[PDB]
């Protein structure tokens, strides 16, 4: 059950970090102040990887 | 109309290269502009 | 009677103002720029000392 269990997390991490990814692009470099553009940063936890 | 003048030209010229002076740490001074008592403190800008 | 007064203001080698000062006014001093400019950082300067 706990393989199980860890395997499908994995896969559900997996699917939403690349849609995410892809939805990133959907930026085009705003202009505000010193910024120069925004972005989304997703990244799985390494603690919570172990 | 004075300072509506002032403000827009300042506007104008700051977009226009740096003073160099401004680098030294020597103050820069109170300069007059007009009668009536206007004053102005800005470097020369040099380096365009 | 003859309050006293602040009348000047300086940042050394903050981000943005390497040597900068401001001359305080005696009734109303007015900073004026876009955002980013660094207003908040000049009120931080003043509180901080
Ligand atoms: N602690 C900090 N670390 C990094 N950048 C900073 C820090 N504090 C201020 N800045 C940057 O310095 C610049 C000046 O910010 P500041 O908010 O003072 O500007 P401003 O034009 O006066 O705007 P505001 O009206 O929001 O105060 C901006 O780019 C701000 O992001
Ligand atoms: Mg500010």
């Amino acid at each position: 059950s706990s393989k199980s269990v860890a395997n499908i997390i994995r896969k559900t991490i997996q699917r939403e970090q690349n849609r995410i990814r892809m939805l990133n692009q959907g930026l085009q470099a705003v202009s505000f102040g010193q910024v120069r553009g925004v972005r989304l940063n997703v990244n799985v936890r390494e603690s919570h990887a172990i | 109309r004075h300072f509506d003048v002032a403000r827009i030209l300042v506007d104008q010229a700051v977009r226009l290269g740096v003073a160099e002076a401004d680098f030294s740490g020597l103050p820069a001074e109170w300069l007059a502009i007009n009668d009536y008592g206007a004053k102005v403190q800005a470097h020369v800008i040099d380096t365009y | 009677i003859e309050r006293g007064k602040f009348r000047s203001l300086t940042l050394v080698n903050w981000n943005g103002f390497f040597a900068r000062t401001f001359d305080l006014d005696e009734l109303v001093t007015t900073l004026s720029g876009g955002n980013g400019a660094g207003k908040s950082t000049t009120m931080a300067a003043f509180v901080t000392a």
